[PDB]
């Protein structure tokens, strides 16, 4: 009947006429994401130096402390806190909240909730638009990777100080320390993931080139070929069967996608399932399952070890390992 | 002690409630949202 | 490189933005 | 700035140290033509480990 | 490379979640016949959604 | 007594192999289930007899 | 002094994103 | 090794038994 | 079976063809339960064939024998295995039971009735009969409540369960007077999952474990009776979806939750997953290395209360952020670890210096050394140690394997829940096949998006 | 400092309750399609 | 090791874990045999 | 909270509350102080909890003063379980000697302006001479970082490069106090201990304490700062 206050608020929230859809997953996604955005921007601008390692030496991380855009990074929570929940209200003051790594753990918790509700909001808008609902499933792969690097790896290793720092050189630091400790390069799940981005780029170039190579002539040479398409037209704007013929006599006549829906399913599923596999690889290496270990596999008849490519990889790994936490180790085994 | 803290880390408090005012405001906010949701019913 | 870098970045902001603004204002003038 | 301030480290300086560790621990076995018979006391490391 | 893998996944997902019916069957792959002059998916619905 | 246990268990092994290769074959055979009722009944019966026999002989062996 | 320029460049990109979202050329649907 | 030979005969007997069921159902009438 | 023409479902979605075929659906389920029981029995027999008694069970790649030994079968004081026969019994019983279940599944899948409502109306159901579906749900809650009370009976009257907190280093114990206090039981449930709290992973005594099982068994039986004797209320009807795919999606979300929590139990918990059987936990190994080197550097004539590290924060002992005395080094991140060989050495201020000096025990120090050498770090070739080590130790912890695989399964099952929640919603809505192409909702809305 | 915790608890509880009762308010009936 | 009565049955114990993987592969075999209808 | 009921509480009842960082408070006994029996004593479990942290600064108009700080670290500031032996005389003269225990605790504070002040709050090697109302003495203050500490550019005394290798041409002249010379010189402190609320029945003492000690000198990069620490203390005799 549409008179009540909850009715007005509810139809406003589920309204598909808003410039940006809000929805019920949006009533969580919007405040969590603005919280994470505000804290991330303020921390990237002027966060005081954060003690990542727990050993009374901080990493600066903020632009106002002499960092450029490549170096600047929201530094993770302290190693002393571990997986303990560390809100602002739990800290004695904002200043030591900052020094122990509070902004990071805040931004990561809000980013988790924001991407989860972004996925829910994607499903919701597809439901309200009569769509099919699996764009949320396709988006679950970058969400899986984000959870794997920001929360699942800290749970497996025992501290948010092992999470990815929110920055560029901090990300590179995470990758190098991670390979040093777990050998991600020789992990089959990371191999599938690398194949996923390489394939996503390959089939993106392939799909774009085959569609652009078959666009039907509608405009003149002095106009953009894009002007041959008008938004909302029902005609097919390219020659799908001709692109099939070209692809077939280029690679395999019979092993070519003769269905456009098959082609788009492969386009959707290949990088998504591979990012699922690499996100799960990061999760497996959170619980220390690690990559392939072929260090001193090959030996001669005398039993003397022959170095191999995996052994050169291992020497690089020892180089990476003896530099991460240059002063935080008291014991030889890296069980932390 | 050199300062004052809420010192509620650990100890496993229900919903992280260290003073009962937090539980009362959780109860109040869910209760009033349920109240508006209930008075605005018999609709659609 | 503290002020030479600033003038390099300043010119990189201005010249392509100005060229793009030429072209866009020219387009939007003609409907 | 890091050279003139013994307290200023960033993830950038951490990456530089990691890179140097890679170079010194990788060179002897990766570039055998250089015959780098480096003693283990000059290889840069962290603590313990 | 990351944006291209994103483009691959997001384009495939968008096309297959904006498909037109042409159905009478729960499998959608058999609703496509490649000698037709009509689009299979709603570019309008996709544009509105994104 | 362990010899009887091994003989009965090996018999159970062959009987279970015959059930594996035969029960789906008999069931999905076109109108073969009705005239193989005696065979399936005897096979399951001797299978259970062997199971409980091996179970008892485990106590004596 | 470099930090001023970095903040300018970053919020400039943010302003470009704001304008490209809320001040776009609408789809004409004709 | 006797144990190895029994392991391989058990493996071959099991691996054959599945497609043996399918082949016997394919040649013995149908309803598969 | 059916084909694409008669159902619209391709072969790679063939099980959807049996969504509305109750008898074949039942057959698929019974055959599947036959597979689960079959794997349990077959892998149990494989493990007891490949079990070795002079080694602990975490060194031989075992995942089911630790589970049986936690119930108090074949192990005595110290967690030492005394009889592999109970494990043999469980394996063979499961294998025979799987034969029976597999016959039931094959029968009901191949020659069983196609739909059960025309001949057996008690088992006959359609996905919209909410009364019948809640009856089935109620029957299954009584079944699961009897399972939980079966564990309660095992702990109370049938030999007890293995207690790693028993004095001396762990022993099987008859649980007497399990905690029945609702405050204590549900405080675990409403607890935060972060450090020091850990949600319900931080359950640390079989008293709490068995009491929660009494509690959950009684709730399951009561809710089962309630579901048999009720129907969902109109708010539940207006909020939920009532398709079989929807019920599947609800189950998928719940079991994905269960898989994630199982991963965290296997990784952190040491009272339901004793380290004598599963190997040390992640915190356990690092705290063990710190504790061992602490006692060696007491034996080499040095004061550990003093002697700050290269950062001046303490080589062996330091202060946690909450004020107690903890082990120094990076293992400070695991300062909230609780195990049977640290609690007798822990005072109100955390670790007590005089107790660390005088009240050491030989069993604690060898347990700590063995946990130090067998840390849950290994490669997927089963090469123990960090990724920079040598192929010399063939060991990966069962905690690692279980937490790894069950996080993978919990994540993929969450994704399956996404897929099925979406497909159930769009199927109840009507556009599971696509847009109408003539009544497209997007063309009926205002411009400017 | 406790005040900030009380206010944030109010914020989170309010938004979570809004989410919960928004989905409880007959969401599977807000499809655009027939039925 | 299995009890002293069941020691010669260890080889046919050793192959039993892989049987569910054989079951999913058998489902694919049957679908290939019915021509993937 | 006394030593009695603190030991009556288990580890699970104290964890996460901050009771473990707080020295025992005595309510029994008399504040008469002088009624302790004189003689040679051997104290065990010397405990000291600070209640204030202030740092001497340089005001730009020319003033020298201590201004309050904000504690960067969490509850890691007290010292507990320190042994020793003292001599108390009938005329009131005491000496104080501390030998073992957790006799140091690293602590970082902010001066207003967001400058980090790390220091190693120690009481080690304390030899305080005086009366029972107040006795004062000197204590050893170690540097902060050990010789094996590596700075951001490597370096350090035992382990390190001793030169900025990050630029292959500038490795001499002005940066002597950054790379060419590293200093781990231990400092010296000054503390004034007062005794109040003595329990002579069970042989325990308490009161307040005062201390001035150097902050982190680090490697010679900056001049050290001087920290004025006030707080309570506790000690059991025999
Ligand atoms: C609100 C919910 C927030 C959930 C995410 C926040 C991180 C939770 C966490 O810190 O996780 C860890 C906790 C376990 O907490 C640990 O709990 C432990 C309890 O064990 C203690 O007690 C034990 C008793 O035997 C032992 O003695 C042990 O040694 C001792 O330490 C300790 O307290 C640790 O400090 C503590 O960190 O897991 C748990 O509580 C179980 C929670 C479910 C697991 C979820 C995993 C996947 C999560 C998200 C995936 C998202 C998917 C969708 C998007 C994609
Ligand atoms: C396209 C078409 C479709 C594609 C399908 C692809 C599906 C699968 C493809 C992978 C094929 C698997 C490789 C087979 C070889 C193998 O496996 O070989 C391994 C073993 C057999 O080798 C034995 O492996 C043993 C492993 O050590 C174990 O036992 C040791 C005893 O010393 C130690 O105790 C050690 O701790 C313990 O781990 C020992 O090394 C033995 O010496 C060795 O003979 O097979 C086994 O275990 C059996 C396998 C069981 C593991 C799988 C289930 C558990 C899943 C965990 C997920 C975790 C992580 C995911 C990835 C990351
Ligand atoms: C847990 C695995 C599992 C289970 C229990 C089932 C069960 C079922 N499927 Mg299915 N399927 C599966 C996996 C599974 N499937 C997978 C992975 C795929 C993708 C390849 C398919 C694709 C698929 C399709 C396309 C179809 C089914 C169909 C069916 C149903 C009838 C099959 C039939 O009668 O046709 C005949 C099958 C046979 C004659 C083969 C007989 C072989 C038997 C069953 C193997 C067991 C033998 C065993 C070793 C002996 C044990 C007996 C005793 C000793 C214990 C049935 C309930 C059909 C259906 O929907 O029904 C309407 C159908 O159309 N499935
Ligand atoms: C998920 C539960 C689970 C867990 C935690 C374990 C854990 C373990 N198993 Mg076990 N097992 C399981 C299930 C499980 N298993 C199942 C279902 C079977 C039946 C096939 C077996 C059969 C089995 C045997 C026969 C043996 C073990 C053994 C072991 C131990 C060593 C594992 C190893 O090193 O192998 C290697 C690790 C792998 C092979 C990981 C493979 C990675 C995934 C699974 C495959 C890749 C997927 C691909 C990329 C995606 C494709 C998608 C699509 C196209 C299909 C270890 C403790 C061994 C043991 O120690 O005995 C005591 C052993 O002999 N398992
Ligand atoms: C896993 C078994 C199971 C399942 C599948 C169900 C399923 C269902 N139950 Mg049910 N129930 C169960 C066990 C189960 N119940 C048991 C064991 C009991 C005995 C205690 C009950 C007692 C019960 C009652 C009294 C009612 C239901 C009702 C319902 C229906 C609607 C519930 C709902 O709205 O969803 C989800 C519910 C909510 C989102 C609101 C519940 C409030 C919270 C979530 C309860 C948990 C409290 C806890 C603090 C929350 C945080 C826990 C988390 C941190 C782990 C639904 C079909 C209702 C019904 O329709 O009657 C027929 C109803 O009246 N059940
Ligand atoms: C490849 C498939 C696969 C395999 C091989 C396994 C294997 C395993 N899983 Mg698992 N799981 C899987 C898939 C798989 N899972 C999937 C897809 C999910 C959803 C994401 C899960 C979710 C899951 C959870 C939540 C848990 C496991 C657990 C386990 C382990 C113990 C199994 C168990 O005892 O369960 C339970 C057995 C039953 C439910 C049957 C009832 C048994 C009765 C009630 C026992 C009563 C006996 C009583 C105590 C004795 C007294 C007798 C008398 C004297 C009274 C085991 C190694 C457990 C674990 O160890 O966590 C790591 C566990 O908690 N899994
Ligand atoms: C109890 C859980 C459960 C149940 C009952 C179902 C049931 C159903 N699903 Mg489903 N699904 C689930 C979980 C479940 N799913 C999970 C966890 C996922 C992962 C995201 C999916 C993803 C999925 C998709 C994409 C589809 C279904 C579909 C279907 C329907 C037809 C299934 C079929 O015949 O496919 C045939 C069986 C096969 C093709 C065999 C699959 C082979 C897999 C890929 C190999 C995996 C093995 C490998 C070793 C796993 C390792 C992973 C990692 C842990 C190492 C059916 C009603 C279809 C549908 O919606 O129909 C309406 C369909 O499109 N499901
Ligand atoms: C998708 C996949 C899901 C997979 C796994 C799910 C993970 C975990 C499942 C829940 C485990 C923890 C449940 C208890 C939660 C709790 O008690 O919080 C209580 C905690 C406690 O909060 C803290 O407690 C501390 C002591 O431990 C102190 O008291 C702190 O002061 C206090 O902040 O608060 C939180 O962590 C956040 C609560 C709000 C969460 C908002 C997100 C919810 C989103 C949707 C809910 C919809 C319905
Ligand atoms: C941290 C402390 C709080 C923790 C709360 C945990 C205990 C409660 C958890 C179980 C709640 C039962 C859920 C079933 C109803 C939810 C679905 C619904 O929407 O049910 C819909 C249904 C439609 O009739 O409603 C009904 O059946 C009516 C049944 C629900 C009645 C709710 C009353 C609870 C008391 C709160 C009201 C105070 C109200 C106003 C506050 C004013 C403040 C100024
Ligand atoms: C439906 C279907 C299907 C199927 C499924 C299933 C699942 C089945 C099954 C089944 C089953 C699940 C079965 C089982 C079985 C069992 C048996 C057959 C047994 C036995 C026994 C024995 C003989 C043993 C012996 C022994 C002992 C006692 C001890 C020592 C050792 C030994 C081994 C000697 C498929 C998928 C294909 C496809 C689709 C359709
Ligand atoms: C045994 C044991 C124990 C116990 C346990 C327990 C007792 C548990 C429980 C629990 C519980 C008691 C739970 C509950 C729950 C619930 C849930 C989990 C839910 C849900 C759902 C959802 C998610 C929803 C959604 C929605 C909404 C929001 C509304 C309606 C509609 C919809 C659907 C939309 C302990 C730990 C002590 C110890 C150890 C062992
Ligand atoms: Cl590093
Ligand atoms: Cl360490
Ligand atoms: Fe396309
Ligand atoms: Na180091």
């Amino acid at each position: 009947e549409n008179t009540s206050l909850w009715a007005r608020f509810c139809e406003w929230i589920t309204s598909t006429e808003n410039r940006l859809y809000i929805g019920w997953f949006g009533v969580i996604m919007i405040p969590t994401l603005l919280t994470a955005i505000s804290v991330y921007i303020i921390a990237f601008i002027a966060a005081p130096p954060v003690d990542i390692d727990g050993i009374r030496e901080p990493v600066s991380g903020s632009l106002l402390y002499g960092n450029n855009i490549i170096t600047g990074a929201v530094v993770p929570t302290s190693n002393a806190i571990g997986l303990h929940f560390y809100p602002i209200w739990e800290a004695a003051s904002l200043d030591e909240w900052l020094y122990n790594g509070g902004p990071y753990q805040l931004v990561v918790c809000h980013f988790f909730l924001g991407v989860c509700c972004y996925m829910g909001r994607e499903w919701e808008l597809s439901y309200r638009l009569g769509m099919r609902p699996w764009i949320a499933v396709a988006y679950s792969a970058p969400v899986a990777a984000a959870t794997a690097v920001f929360i699942i790896y800290p749970i497996g290793q025992g501290s948010f100080s092992d999470g990815m720092p929110l920055g560029i050189s901090g990300t590179f630091n995470f990758m190098i320390v991670f390979q040093a400790e777990h050998n991600i390069l020789m992990h089959p799940f990371h191999m599938f993931g690398v194949a996923g981005v390489f394939g996503g780029s390959l089939f993106s170039a392939m799909h774009g080139s085959l569609v652009t190579s078959s666009l039907i002539r509608e405009t003149t040479e002095n106009e953009s070929a894009n002007a041959g398409y008008k938004f909302g037209q029902e005609e097919e704007t390219y020659n799908i069967v001709a692109a099939h013929g070209y692809f077939g006599r280029l690679i395999f006549q019979y092993a070519s996608f003769n269905n456009s829906r098959s082609l788009h399913f492969f386009l959707a599923v290949w990088p998504v399932v591979c990012i699922w596999l690499t996100a799960l690889g990061i999760s497996t290496m959170a619980f220390n399952l690690n990559g392939f270990n072929f260090n001193q596999s090959v030996v001669d008849s005398n039993g003397r070890v022959l170095n191999t490519w995996a052994d050169i990889i291992n020497r690089a790994n020892l180089g990476m390992e003896v530099m991460h936490e240059r002063n935080a180790h008291n014991f030889p085994l890296d069980l932390a | 002690l050199v300062d004052d803290r809420m010192n509620g880390d650990g100890t496993g408090l229900p919903f992280g409630v260290n003073d009962g005012i937090l539980g009362w405001v959780i109860a109040g906010t869910l209760g009033t949202i349920w109240a508006i949701y209930f008075v605005s019913q018999k609709d659609l | 490189v503290n002020i030479l870098g600033l003038t390099a970045t300043a010119l990189f902001i201005i010249i392509p933005t100005s060229f793009l603004l030429i072209l866009y204002v020219k387009t939007a003038a003609s409907e | 700035r890091a050279a003139e301030d013994p307290e200023f480290e960033t993830f950038y300086t951490k990456n530089i140290l990691l890179n140097e560790g890679i170079r010194a621990w990788m060179a002897a076995q990766d570039q055998p033509h250089e015959k780098l018979t480096l003693p283990e006391e000059v290889l840069p490391r962290g603590n313990a480990l | 490379v990351l944006g291209a893998a994103l483009l691959c996944a997001i384009h495939g997902a968008t096309v297959e979640n904006t498909l037109f019916e042409d159905g009478d069957g729960a499998n959608t792959f058999r609703a496509f016949n490649p000698t037709q002059a009509e689009e299979t998916y709603s570019m309008v619905t996709a544009n509105r959604f994104w | 007594m362990t010899s009887i246990l091994q003989i009965a268990l090996l018999g159970l092994v062959l009987v279970s192999f015959a059930l594996v290769v035969g029960v789906p074959v008999v069931f999905a055979s076109p109108n073969g289930w009705t005239e193989n009722k005696g065979v399936v009944f005897s096979g399951l019966s001797v299978w259970f007899l062997l199971v409980f026999a091996v179970g008892v002989f485990n106590s004596f062996a | 002094m470099e930090a001023l320029v970095y903040t300018f460049l970053l919020i400039g990109t943010l302003g470009i994103i704001f304008f490209s979202i809320f001040f776009r050329e609408p789809p004409r649907i004709a | 090794s006797l144990t190895l030979i029994l392991q391989l005969v058990a493996l071959f007997a099991v691996v054959a038994a599945g497609p043996l069921v399918v082949v016997l159902l394919s040649v013995r009438g149908g309803n598969l | 079976g059916r084909d694409q023409e008669t159902t619209g479902f391709a072969w790679w979605a063939g099980n959807a063809r049996l969504i509305n075929l109750s008898g074949k659906l039942l057959g698929a389920h019974v055959a599947h339960a036959g597979l689960i029981v079959f794997w349990a029995g077959a892998m149990n027999l494989f493990e007891v064939s490949h079990f070795v008694p002079e080694k602990p069970m975490y060194e031989q790649g075992l995942i089911l024998l630790p589970h049986i030994a936690t119930l108090g079968y074949g192990v005595g004081p110290g967690g030492e295995v005394l009889d592999t026969f109970p494990y043999f019994v469980s394996g063979v019983l499961h294998l025979i039971s799987s034969a029976v279940l597999g016959f039931g599944g094959v029968y009901h899948s191949l020659i069983g009735p196609e739909t059960l409502e025309e001949s057996y109306p008690f088992f006959g159901y359609v996905w919209k009969d909410k009364n019948k579906m809640t009856n089935i749900l109620g029957y299954h809650l009584i079944i699961l409540g009897c399972g939980a009370w079966l564990l309660v009976l095992k702990a109370l009257y049938f030999g007890g369960v293995y207690d790693t907190w028993a004095p001396g280093g762990g022993d099987v114990r008859i649980i007497s007077n399990p905690t029945t206090n609702a405050a204590i039981i549900f405080g675990y449930i409403v607890k935060s999952p972060f450090g020091g709290d850990g949600w319900i992973v931080s359950v640390d005594n079989l008293e709490d474990i068995i009491g929660g099982h009494i509690w959950i068994g009684t709730l399951c039986i009561l809710g089962g009776i309630w579901h048999i004797y009720t129907t969902p209320w109109p708010w539940a009807r207006r909020a939920f979806v009532w398709s079989g795919e929807a019920y599947l999606s609800y189950s998928l979300a719940a079991v994905s939750l269960m898989g994630f929590t199982a991963c965290c139990f296997a990784w952190f918990n040491n009272t339901a997953y004793p380290s004598e059987f599963y190997g040390p936990t992640g915190p356990e190994a690092s705290q063990a290395q710190a504790f061992t080197f602490l006692v060696r550097d007491q034996r080499l004539g040095a004061n550990v209360a003093s002697a700050q590290g290269p950062t001046g924060l303490g080589k062996y002992l330091m202060r946690s952020p909450t004020g107690e005395i903890i082990f120094g080094g990076e293992t400070m991140r695991f300062w909230d670890f609780r195990g049977p060989w640290v609690e007798p050495l822990r005072g109100p201020s955390g670790l007590d210096l005089v107790k660390l000096k005088n009240d050491i025990q030989p069993w604690q120090e060898r347990r700590a050394a063995e946990y130090m050498t067998h840390a849950p770090l290994g490669s997927l070739n089963s090469v123990g140690g960090v990724a920079t080590e040598i192929n010399a130790v063939n060991f990966v912890s069962p905690r690692s394997w279980l937490a790894t695989s069950h996080f993978c399964l919990g994540f993929f099952f969450f994704v399956g829940h996404l897929w099925h929640a979406g497909r159930a919603r769009a199927a109840a809505a009507g556009f599971e096949k696509g847009i109408d192409r003539v009544d497209e909702p997007v063309l009926s809305m205002r411009p400017l998006d | 400092m406790l005040t900030l915790k009380i206010f944030v608890y109010t914020v989170v509880t309010f938004f979570v309750g809004l989410f919960i009762f928004g989905f409880l308010s007959n969401d599977p009936s807000r499809n655009p399609g027939k039925g | 090791k299995l009890p002293e009565a069941y020691a010669p049955f260890s080889p046919i114990v050793d192959v039993l874990p892989i049987i569910p993987v054989l079951f999913i592969l058998l489902a694919f075999v049957w679908q290939a045999s019915v021509s993937f209808r | 909270l006394t030593y009695d009921e603190l030991q009556g509480l288990t580890y699970l009842q104290v964890k996460g509350t901050g009771i473990a960082n707080t020295c025992p408070v005595v309510e029994q006994g008399t504040s008469n102080v002088r009624e302790l029996k004189p003689g040679d004593y051997k104290l065990e479990k010397f405990c000291m909890e600070p209640t204030s942290f202030t740092v001497k600064e340089e005001d730009a108009k020319g003033r020298e003063e201590f201004v309050k700080t904000k504690l960067l670290t969490r509850l890691t500031y007290g010292l507990d379980g320190m042994n020793g032996s003292m001599k108390i005389n009938n005329d009131g003269s005491v000496e104080f000697r501390e030998d073992e225990g957790l006799d140091y605790a690293a602590t970082t504070v902010k001066l207003p302006g967001g400058e980090y002040v790390p220091f190693l709050f120690t009481i080690k090697e304390f030899d305080g001479k005086g009366t029972l109302d107040s006795f004062s003495g000197d204590f050893l203050v170690p540097s902060y970082r050990g010789s094996t500490f590596l700075d951001p550019k490597g370096r350090g005394g035992a382990t390190g490069y001793d030169n900025a290798i990050a630029l292959p041409a500038k490795a001499d002249a002005d940066e002597i106090q950054r790379l060419n010379n590293k200093s781990y010189t231990p400092g010296k402190g000054s503390a004034v201990f007062s005794v109040a609320k003595v329990d002579t029945e069970t042989g325990e003492i308490a009161g307040v304490f005062e201390s001035i000690q150097p902050s982190d000198t680090e490697m010679g990069a900056h001049p050290a700062k001087d920290i004025k620490i006030t707080g309570l203390w506790y000690g059991q005799l025999t």
